[PDB]
């Protein structure tokens, strides 16, 4: 009844992967993983021993089932005064998608369809979240805190 | 019980063996 | 084996309390219940029918096991120019707690020894927590954009 | 089984009633 952790990246769930699996015991014998399109977290598959599924970290996107999360880090200049977010596709294509309104710490922007294919209807795919990360700046000098007291609302 | 993911390549070459082993032992 | 919930506010559990239950089953019967200072939710207290502790929902402190939360709502004018937080305390107080530097989206300042009794050492208190939240100005008009640009760094 | 919170004053009045039952049941 023995279990074994099948680490598999988020670009290898996209478009799915095969995996080969060495054993010994004491013959040395080679398990094939076919891995579906937009399979969770934890899906087991036996083999008469238990591989279970475990998503690698990313350092772009955050899984979130079958949505993408990407953090998006701006300044407060950006996020005050408008920007452009090229966001990057799973497949490597970059997306602009312009902020014209004040962005708000932790405000997300759904990007529909960029996510993982849903398992049993792979033709449709999850989102991709666009999450704001506003980095402040570390110091203001008393030229800017005036400015700043005269300009942002009380 | 000692498992371990392979490449594409380590699990051809390490087919070879235990066929180039059931060969052996097919005699 | 029957368990019914006993919801206690977070004053409750700093300072203790006797909570009066009334039963029927047919005879109209009161168990008492002490509830000793920093009790956490789950506690149980069994009569031969199982009380299970609760914390009822409070409007300015979120509990976090013996520490207490305290969101502080400020402008983001306070948060880049500095402020002064009048912390509330459980037995009705206020500390006046200013920051110089630039505060920061979902930053913690620990006030200490102003949260629950620890419930084995209740002469010993967990901590208040201010927790920042920095509120945008919904509107920069293009005068302020335009000032925004020039005094806060890229 | 009807459990229900009582107040220190509903509490004593709902004694004073299972007392002044026990007090006829003690006849």
């Amino acid at each position: 009844p023995v279990t074994h952790d099948l680490r598999v990246s988020l670009e290898e769930i996209y478009s799915g992967c095969t995996k080969k699996m060495k054993i010994s015991h004491n013959e040395d014998k080679i398990l094939t993983i076919e891995v579906k399109k937009g399979w969770k977290e934890g899906t087991k598959i036996t083999f008469p021993i238990v591989f279970v599924l475990k998503d690698k970290p990313h350092n772009i996107f955050k899984r979130d089932g079958s949505d993408v999360i990407y953090p998006a880090r701006i300044s407060l200049r950006e996020a005050l005064c408008g920007c452009t977010v090229n966001v990057p596709t799973l497949d490597g294509r970059t997306i602009p998608v312009v902020f014209k309104d004040v962005i708000r710490p932790g405000m997300r922007r759904k990007v529909p369809g960029e996510g993982l294919p849903l398992p049993k209807t792979p033709e449709k795919r999850g989102d991709l979240i666009i999450e704001f990360e506003v980095i402040f700046p570390e110091r203001i000098p008393q030229t800017s805190r005036t400015v700043l007291e005269q300009v942002l609302p009380i | 019980p000692q498992i371990k993911e392979l490449t594409d390549e380590e699990a051809e070459r390490l087919q070879l063996e235990i066929d180039q082993k059931k060969d052996a032992e097919n005699h």
